[PDB]
């Protein structure tokens, strides 16, 4: 862009179109998170497996 | 008759109608100048970029 022309309209796609592209990122590490989370709780949802003394 | 005098004159008409049709087609061929220049200047502009680019 500092190469005189190419239309800040251009610019902007790629500026507000590379956080889309982080935060769209972002929300799947979240997704990881919830799915590791309710995975470990739904292994110990499976703690009932001796019924320990 | 001094060398280099003035002696005659005929119809320079025909002649002068000429010269000033000739010296109108320069006149043009300079304003043309100006543009398949300038338009060399903004393809000069748009490439030397570009190609760095």
């Amino acid at each position: 862009y500092g190469q005189k022309a190419t239309s800040l309209d251009t610019l902007n796609t790629a500026k507000a179109t590379l956080n889309n592209a982080k935060a769209e990122m972002d929300v799947v590490q979240e997704n990881i998170k919830q799915a590791e989370i309710e995975v470990n709780t739904a292994e110990t949802n499976l703690g009932y497996t001796k019924i320990t003394s | 008759v001094k060398k280099g005098d003035l002696l005659a004159e005929i119809d320079s008409t025909t002649q002068i109608n000429t010269l000033n049709t000739r010296k109108a087609a320069l006149a043009s061929y300079q304003a043309q100048l100006v543009a398949r220049k300038t338009a060399y200047d903004v393809a000069l502009s748009n490439y030397q970029r570009l190609s760095k680019l």
